[PDB]
């Protein structure tokens, strides 16, 4: 049927009444408290619309709502982000001379001698030195001056101000109906051709007019006053003509195909900005341009009201083969009947995508004096890799929740789904089997190196000067990388990363990138990653196989997502749900990022960044101890955790003294998390007796009973505290050395 | 005597193992 | 036919000999212009000034080595010769053209099969004899073939030679087995075949080709196939298809090989330097030529996989609706029916392993696996002990190898001690013989045995290597 | 018995090397303890071996790695509870089961997943084992690389 606006007018009175009844949403927590568990279970379901009413019409406008509430707050930070860019930075003194102010958006008072932390970062200014970035996009934005970002962060308030009301408006006052939110199709193409193609567009027209023309200046070292406001390139076109003579030729060859005559300011040049030590604005613009074109022609493929387009359905339903039965005819119900459904895809490749954004953002750094800006490289990729990694769980979760919830057998029978289930023992005995392999075959290698380098024999270790396990097939993949341009891609001047190969580009005196040779060390680290993300996927996916049953419980969906156990009897059933799965993929999620971070963080400090002789010789930060060192346990231990934590450890005194506090705070949240991660409720209720005995004692015993954790709030405030201190530590750590040697 | 620890620290090694547990195997699967 | 869709319209006519016949001179034709208009167009642009190599002209490099209009240092001095042979194949192609289009519709769309002479190019796929002579009767002339590129290199003119850049008249063929036979077992170099250096031996290949194809030739043609041939291969139009795209790509992937690593029968003067080169920024003939053809090997292969797959699957009685996942008879029961665990293949390779053969003795067995197991054993412990870089690597290798078999030895003692318990047999998937303790302990004593000499046989060709 | 001993170590030290200052003026922040001990005489002990070479205190560089793992080893018993392991090693048990060679071969005991109890007693061992190796280690390799 026809995609078309349709809502129901004043669904929900607005009143302040529900706001005084605390669990109003559940049926349960509406009675109110009568034990401390309950105040949990408030917070626990409070985001859990699917068990608050029944009706996928109502839940799926609780939804909508809900997003206009999460897009308002991450307008509010980013406009406070550009505010405190504005209002309490050093941006100006920064633009004036990029390598050697470093970046602060963040001032603290003067209480309890806290100002310490307000430490000299240039510019003659004081405060906490940022590592988000946030300077080299606004360099990039093109913007010049505090009054460009005091209007961004009002804008952005108005827009978070939109936000809210269109929450409210599309909850309390026009609420559209189930019929409108099943759009896929529309969706689709209005998300594809206007959310990402327009903003492409948009963005690409950005670039070409503003950011472009003022970066060409600033990087032909003009005086940041003497630049013309970007405006002044629209109003003066001379200006423009001067920096990129392809406008001259006007809007006529874009029209009549002599697009050639835009060769200057749409460029494929590849590499980096030698100035800036970043991508070309220009490449850029074309980039944003191609991608807008690809993306509009993209969200045509949905039939919406025209009949011309193709139904999802149809698509699902005709790619099935002689091995998986029915193939994917049932997935666009499962898709559009479950929201878990959509959550598990949507968080599972939006988590894959920002480690793919980690990745692609530190080999070729898009933003100017991003690159030689070392500590903000480490800081965004780590961030990126984690936010990735978590995102990711979140899909798995996701995912057993809809296998639990909304899975319907009738719907997903001989489909590629059902057909899954039907050998889930067979994929876990194999993924089982090929996580001990490459436990063995990764770490094992490690093991062995670090005995025989104790046993004083290094010519029986694993490494380039001993047996060598070369990465062959990543050391052939650069070489066709860097012999792209003029080959393979011929209209490229430089490759698209100077990581793959060509030269060593040097922005200042540092390394903004080169050639990351991959080695012994390399092809044992890479086999590490393999090893410890598919143990997080044997997890996880055991966890949404084996969710709704197994040959130990057979009505495990019964007991639903999130149940401790099914008490002690079979051997014990402790953590069967697939909620549990879920806790235990944190960790190995947790144990497999530290280790991506920890493998970035050594291998740019050894062997990518570093300072530049005026002879060429680039003298790394860690002196390329990575080939020898990082083939040991012992190597990480002391080469990098030992050596590399002197700065956060001797940081008291001075303006990195917080890095020094968050460390030793992190280290305590995490050993914290050990007293919930090892113990169990009963202790703690039977511990709760006896302090309640000594309330009651004195006539101060609580009406709201109190209960100790239950067992897997016990497990959620385990992993919670365990991630927060683990990840913390590195944040602290982290910080404390590259804001020192980077 | 020295030579004696060429001769004791491969039967600790894997003789004494290899009897002990060929042995308690057997011992714990006899019906 | 009817079944089949546009997309694959040509299937239509696997089981019409008329239409598959007229395809394949129509596509013969298609070959033949493209050699022929090629050649043209790349005479049309030939500067003698620039060489050949990095200006993107491939079918007159093989025009070269021929020795066809060519004078000292490897120099085209006249082009007439290249003119004549690509008019020759383009006029060709127009008569194979209309060859063609007249078997596609206008001729029969059966080619009759009866006792006349139009009667004999009528065939079944099902008559065996038919197609052996057809292999025959074509080998013949792969033979006559390779005879004519002999009697270019010994009477008429001779082939490039690029040790003295001359088109030097060859005279003495290596016509020794041992010598041209030797690169099939990688006697006079790690390159193999590729490892050819000098145009003696190369005539020599084609003489010994040569007379092998036209050996086969006379057999198949005489000779109907045997019954060992009868059962191990697949007997439908399709399976002859996917035999051949799996000789295509080997020649594909053979030839891919032959022009990147050879030299001598792919001058340097003609394709470029060896290996991937790139002159002046352009890519050199010889890259051009290695790298599609690797491609198309890989694809070919491909090819032979799809057709090969799609053949077994239609044999075995499976349809590609219910597909090739099934149950096993028992739903209820654990495993599934897969092509891994119950293809035919895969049963009668795991039935014929010595743990399951038929008619084999418990020491039989053991001995067959100890063997088996003992000889392969010997290679880390020699290559990658501790005394790997001593004159003691292969002793000290066998000697552990010894060790560990001998450790396996009395894993298996423990695990008939455990089993064999008065009566009680063990469980598991055993043969009907290895069943009671007598028969376990020469089930151990067999793979003892074994083990040993397998760690030894080893052991004497690796230290026996010259 | 670990704040015990690292305070019976560290006073020592300082006493041993004619330098009680250092813990006198230290150790009343906890980055003291961090930094001036742990930290500072981890230096000599994990050096026992590295890319250059090998000392007396390999053997103690080695048994404090061993001391780490086995700590964490312990982690994997006291957090990851018998359920997930159970419902794993039924999965081990039909691909050994369905193995076409390797299912010849058969256990006597059936493969089962450790008991709760067990786990709490395999996981404690694991810790404790690593917690006192570990610390004997560094306690030992510390002041024998001092004195
Ligand atoms: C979204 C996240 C965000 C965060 C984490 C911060 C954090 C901070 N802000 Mg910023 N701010 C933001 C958004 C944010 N702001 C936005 C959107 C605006 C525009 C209105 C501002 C405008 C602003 C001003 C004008 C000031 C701050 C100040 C501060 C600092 C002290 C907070 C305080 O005054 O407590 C006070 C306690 C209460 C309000 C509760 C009692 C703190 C680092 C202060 C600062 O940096 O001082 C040097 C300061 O003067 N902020
Ligand atoms: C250092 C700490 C540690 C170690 C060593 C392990 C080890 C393992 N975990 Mg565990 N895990 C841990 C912490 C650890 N975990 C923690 C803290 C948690 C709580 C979140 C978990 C929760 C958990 C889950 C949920 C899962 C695992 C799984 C695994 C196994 C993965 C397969 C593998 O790599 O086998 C190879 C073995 C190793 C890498 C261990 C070291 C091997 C040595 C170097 C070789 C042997 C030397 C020698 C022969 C020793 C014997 C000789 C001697 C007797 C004389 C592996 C046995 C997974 C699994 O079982 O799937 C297969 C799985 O799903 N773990
Ligand atoms: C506890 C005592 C112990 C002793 C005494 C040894 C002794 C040895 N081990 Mg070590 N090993 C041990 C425990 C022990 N192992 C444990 C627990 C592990 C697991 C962590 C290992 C893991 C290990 C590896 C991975 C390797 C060794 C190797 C060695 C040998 C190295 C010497 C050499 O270079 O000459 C060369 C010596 C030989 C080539 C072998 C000599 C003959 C053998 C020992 C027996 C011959 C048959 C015997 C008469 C009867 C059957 C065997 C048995 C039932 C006695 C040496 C024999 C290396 C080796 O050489 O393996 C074979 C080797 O690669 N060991
Ligand atoms: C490249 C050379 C080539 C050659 C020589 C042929 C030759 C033939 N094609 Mg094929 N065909 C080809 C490529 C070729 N095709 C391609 C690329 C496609 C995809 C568009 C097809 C799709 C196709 C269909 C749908 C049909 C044919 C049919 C035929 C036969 C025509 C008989 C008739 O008129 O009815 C003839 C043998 C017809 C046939 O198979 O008749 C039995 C027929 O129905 N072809
Ligand atoms: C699709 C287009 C295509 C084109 C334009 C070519 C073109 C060529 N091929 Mg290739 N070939 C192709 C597909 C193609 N091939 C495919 C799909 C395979 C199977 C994988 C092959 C397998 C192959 C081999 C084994 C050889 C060639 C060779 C050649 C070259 C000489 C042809 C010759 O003299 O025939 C020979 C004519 C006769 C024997 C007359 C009868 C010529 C450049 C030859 C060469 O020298 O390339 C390096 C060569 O030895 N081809
Ligand atoms: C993982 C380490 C490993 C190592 C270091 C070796 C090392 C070796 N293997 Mg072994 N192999 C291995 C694993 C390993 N293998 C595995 C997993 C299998 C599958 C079961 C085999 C199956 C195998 C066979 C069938 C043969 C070898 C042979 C060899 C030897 C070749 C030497 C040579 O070039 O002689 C020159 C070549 C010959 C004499 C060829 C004779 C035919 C060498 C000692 C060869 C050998 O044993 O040499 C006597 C040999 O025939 N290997
Ligand atoms: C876990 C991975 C791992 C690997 C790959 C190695 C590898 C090695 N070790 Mg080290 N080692 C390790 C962990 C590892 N180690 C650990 C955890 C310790 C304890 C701290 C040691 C302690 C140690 C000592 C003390 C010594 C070694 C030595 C060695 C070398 C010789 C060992 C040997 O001869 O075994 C022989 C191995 C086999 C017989 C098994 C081979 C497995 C085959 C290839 C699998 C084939 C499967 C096949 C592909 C699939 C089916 C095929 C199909 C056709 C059916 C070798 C390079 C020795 C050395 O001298 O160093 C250079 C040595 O003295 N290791
Ligand atoms: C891997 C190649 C691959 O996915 O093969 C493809 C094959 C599915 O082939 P089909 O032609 O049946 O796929 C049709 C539809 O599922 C796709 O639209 O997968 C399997 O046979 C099951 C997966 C086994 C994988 C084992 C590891
Ligand atoms: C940063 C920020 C901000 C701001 C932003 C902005 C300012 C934006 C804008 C945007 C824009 C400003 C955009 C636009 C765009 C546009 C487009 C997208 C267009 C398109 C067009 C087209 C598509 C065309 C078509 C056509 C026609 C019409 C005719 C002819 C043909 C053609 C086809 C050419 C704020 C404040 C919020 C806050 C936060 C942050
Ligand atoms: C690829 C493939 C395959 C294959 C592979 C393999 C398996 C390999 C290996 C191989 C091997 C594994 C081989 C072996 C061999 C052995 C031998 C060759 C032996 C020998 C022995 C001997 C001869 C001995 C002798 C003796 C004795 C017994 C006693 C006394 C002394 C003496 C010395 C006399 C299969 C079929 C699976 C499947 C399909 C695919
Ligand atoms: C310590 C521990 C407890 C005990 C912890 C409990 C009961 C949490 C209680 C702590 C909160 C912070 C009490 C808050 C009470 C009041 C709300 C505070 C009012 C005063 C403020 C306004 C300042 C468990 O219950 C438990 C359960 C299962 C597995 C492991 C464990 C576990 O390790
Ligand atoms: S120990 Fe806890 S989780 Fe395990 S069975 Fe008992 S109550 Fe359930």
């Amino acid at each position: 049927k026809k995609a078309r606006v349709i809502v129901d007018k004043d669904p929900v009175p607005t009143s302040f009444e529900k706001w005084a009844q605390p669990g109003h949403f559940d049926r349960t927590l509406a009675r109110g408290p009568k034990t401390t568990t309950w105040i949990w279970n408030l917070h626990a379901l409070a985001h859990d619309f699917d068990t608050h009413t029944s009706d996928l019409e109502d839940i799926s406008r609780k939804i909508f709502a809900a997003h206009f509430g999460h897009l308002a707050v991450v307008t509010i930070w980013l406009s406070g982000m550009i505010f405190h860019g504005a209002k309490f930075s050093n941006y100006e003194a920064w633009l004036s001379d990029p390598l050697n102010v470093r970046p602060s958006a963040q001032v603290v008072w003067p209480i309890v001698g806290q100002d310490i932390l307000n430490g000299d970062v240039g510019g003659g200014f004081h405060g906490i030195q940022i590592t988000s970035g946030l300077f080299q996009v606004w360099r990039g934005w093109g913007i010049t001056n505090s009054f460009q970002l005091y209007c961004t962060a009002i804008g952005g308030l108005v827009l978070a101000g939109l936000f809210l009301f269109a929450g409210w408006f599309h909850y309390h006052k026009r609420a559209p109906k189930l019929e409108w939110f099943q759009n896929v199709e529309s969706m689709l193409n209005h998300h594809l051709q206007v959310l990402l193609g327009c903003g492409s567009l948009g963005w690409a027209g950005h670039l070409i007019h503003v950011s472009a023309p003022i970066n060409k200046l600033m990087d032909a070292g003009v005086a940041v006053k003497d630049i013309p406001l970007p405006h002044e390139f629209i109003l003066n076109k001379s200006l423009l003509i001067d920096l990129f003579p392809g406008f001259a030729a006007g809007l006529t060859p874009f029209f009549t195909l002599n697009w050639g005559q835009y060769a200057d300011f749409l460029t494929f040049k590849g590499g980096l900005n030698p100035v800036t030590g970043g991508l070309w604005m220009t490449d850029i613009a074309h980039h944003h341009l191609a991608i807008a074109v690809v993306f509009i022609i993209a969200g045509h493929q949905y039939r919406t009201n025209w009949g011309i387009g193709h139904s999802i359905k149809e698509i699902l339903e005709n790619h099935k083969g002689p091995f998986t039965g029915e193939g994917h005819k049932g997935l666009y119900e499962n898709l559009t009947t479950s929201w878990h459904a959509q959550l598990a895809t949507n968080l599972a490749f939006l988590g894959s995508l920002t480690i793919i954004i980690a990745h692609h953002m530190y080999a070729m750094p898009p933003y100017p004096y991003l690159a030689t800006d070392y500590a903000t490289q480490l800081c965004i990729f780590t961030h990126h890799i984690w936010i990735g990694g978590f995102l990711i769980v979140g899909g798995a979760a996701h995912a057993a929740i809809f296998m639990v919830r909304d899975y319907d057998p009738v719907v997903n029978q001989n489909n590629v789904l059902d057909r899954v289930i039907r050998h889930r023992d067979a994929i876990i005995s194999h993924l089982n089997w090929v996580c001990i392999f490459l436990g063995f075959h990764s770490f094992g290698l490690y093991i062995h190196n670090d005995t025989m380098r104790a046993l004083g024999r290094p010519q029986d270790m694993f490494s380039d000067t001993a047996i060598q396990l070369q990465p062959v097939f990543a050391q052939w993949v650069q070489n066709l990388h860097t012999l792209a341009p003029g080959g393979t891609a011929p209209n490229a001047l430089e490759p698209v990363s100077y990581a793959f190969g060509g030269g060593v580009l040097a922005v200042g005196g540092k390394v903004a990138m080169m050639p990351i040779a991959l080695g012994t060390a390399d092809f044992l680290i890479h086999h590490i990653h393999a090893f410890t993300i598919h143990v997080t996927v044997l997890i996880l996916l055991k966890g949404v196989l084996f969710a709704r049953s197994s040959r130990l419980i057979p009505d495990k969906a019964n007991l639903g997502f999130r149940f401790p156990c099914d008490g002690p009897g079979r051997g014990g059933t402790c953590q069967v749900s697939g909620w549990d799965h879920v806790f235990l993929g944190l960790f190995w999620m947790y144990n497999s990022l530290s280790i991506v971070i920890f493998h970035f963080s050594w291998k740019m400090q050894s062997d990518v960044w570093g300072t530049v002789d005026a002879a060429g010789n680039v003298s790394h930060i860690t002196g390329g101890n990575f080939a020898q060192s990082a083939i040991t346990i012992n190597g990480w231990l002391r080469d990098f955790l030992w050596a590399q934590a002197s700065q956060v450890i001797n940081s008291y005194g001075s303006a990195l003294s917080a890095y020094g506090l968050m460390f030793l705070g992190a280290h305590f949240v995490w050993a914290f998390s050990l007293m919930f991660l090892f113990s169990g409720r009963g202790y703690w209720q039977e511990l709760i007796e006896s302090i309640v005995w000594a309330h009651n004692k004195l006539k101060v015993a609580p009406a709201i009973q109190p209960r100790a954790l239950s067992i897997t709030q016990g497990r959620a405030v385990g992993v919670a505290h365990y991630l927060l201190g683990g990840i913390a530590t590195t944040w602290a750590f982290f910080h404390a050395h590259i804001l020192s040697v980077g | 005597a020295s030579f004696l620890s060429s001769i004791f620290v491969p039967v600790i090694g894997w003789v004494v193992p290899i009897a002990t547990f060929s042995f308690l195997f057997l011992y714990i699967e006899r019906e | 036919p009817q079944q089949y869709g546009w997309w694959a319209g040509n299937a239509r006519f696997i089981n019409l000999s008329g239409r598959l016949l007229g395809a394949h001179i129509a596509h013969a034709g298609l070959i033949i212009l493209w050699a022929g208009a090629m050649t043209l167009f790349e005479i049309t642009k030939y500067n003698p000034s620039l060489p050949i190599y990095e200006q993107g002209l491939i079918l007159l490099p093989h025009l070269a080595t021929l020795g066809f209009g060519i004078g000292d240092g490897g120099q085209i001095i006249d082009t007439y010769p290249y003119f004549v042979i690509g008019v020759v194949h383009l006029v060709s192609s127009a008569v194979l053209a209309a060859g063609g289009i007249y078997h596609a519709l206008l001729g029969p769309e059966v080619l009759p099969e009866n006792n006349q002479f139009p009667g004999f190019f009528g065939y079944d796929w099902e008559d065996e004899d038919k197609m052996t002579t057809i292999i025959g009767i074509h080998l013949l002339l792969l033979g006559a073939g390779a005879w004519l590129l002999v009697a270019k290199a010994l009477f008429w003119g001779g082939l490039y030679d690029s040790t003295v850049a001359s088109v030097r008249v060859i005279t003495e063929p290596t016509v020794n087995p041992a010598r041209i036979f030797g690169y099939l077992f990688g006697a006079f170099g790690k390159q193999g075949m590729a490892a050819v250096n000098n145009l003696e031996d190369v005539v020599g290949g084609h003489i010994w080709v040569g007379i092998l194809c036209i050996g086969g030739g006379f057999w198949h043609i005489l000779t109907q196939p045997f019954a060992w041939a009868k059962k191990v291969l697949f007997w439908s139009g399709e399976a002859y298809l996917s035999y051949s795209l799996a000789a295509l790509a080997y020649m594909g992937l053979l030839a891919a090989y032959f022009v990147t690593v050879n030299d001598t029968v792919y001058p340097t003067e003609f394709y470029g330097p060896l290996g991937f080169s790139s002159t002046s920024g352009v890519i050199s003939v010889r890259t051009w030529l290695a790298t599609s053809h690797f491609a198309l090997a890989i694809v070919f292969l491909s090819g032979h996989i799809w057709h090969a797959l799609r053949v077994r699957v239609l044999e075995a009685g499976l349809n590609f609706e219910q597909g090739v996942v099934n149950y096993l008879d028992t739903p209820e029961l654990g495993n599934l029916q897969t092509p891994i665990n119950t293809s035919d293949l895969t049963l009668k390779f795991l039935v014929n392993l010595p743990i399951y053969r038929p008619g084999l003795s418990a020491f039989a067995r053991g001995l067959e696996i100890g063997m088996a197991h003992g000889y392969f054993l010997l290679g880390p412990f020699v290559k990658l002990g501790p005394l790997r870089n001593t004159e003691f690597a292969n002793q000290a290798g066998l000697l552990a190898t010894i060790g560990l078999l001998l450790i396996l030895s009395i894993c298996l003692w423990l695990y008939g001690s455990a089993w064999f318990q008065e009566g009680k047999s063990p469980q598991g998937e055993l043969p009907e013989n290895l069943k009671t303790a007598k028969s376990w302990s020469e089930f151990n004593a067999g793979w003892i045995v074994g083990s040993c000499g397998g760690a030894l046989f080893a052991y004497l060709l690796v230290t026996n290597s010259s | 018995v670990g704040w015990v001993t690292f305070y019976w170590h560290w006073k020592h030290l300082g006493i041993w090397q004619g330098n009680v200052a250092q813990f006198n003026e230290n150790s009343t922040y906890l980055m003291g303890w961090f930094r001036d001990y742990l930290w500072a005489n981890s230096a000599q002990l994990i050096n026992g071996y590295n890319p250059y070479g090998v000392n007396n205190l390999s053997v103690w560089a080695w048994m404090f790695l061993f001391g780490h793992l086995v700590w964490a080893t312990g982690f994997m018993f006291l957090i990851s509870w018998r359920g997930y392991w159970q419902e794993l090693i039924e999965t081990l048990v039909w691909a050994h089961e369905r193995t076409p060679i390797a299912n010849l071969v058969r256990w006597k005991d059936k493969p089962v997943a450790l008991s709760i109890v067990q786990a709490r007693v395999v996981g404690l061992a694991h810790f404790t084992v690593g917690y006192v190796l570990t610390y004997a280690a560094f306690l030992i390799a510390s002041t024998a690389g001092k004195f």
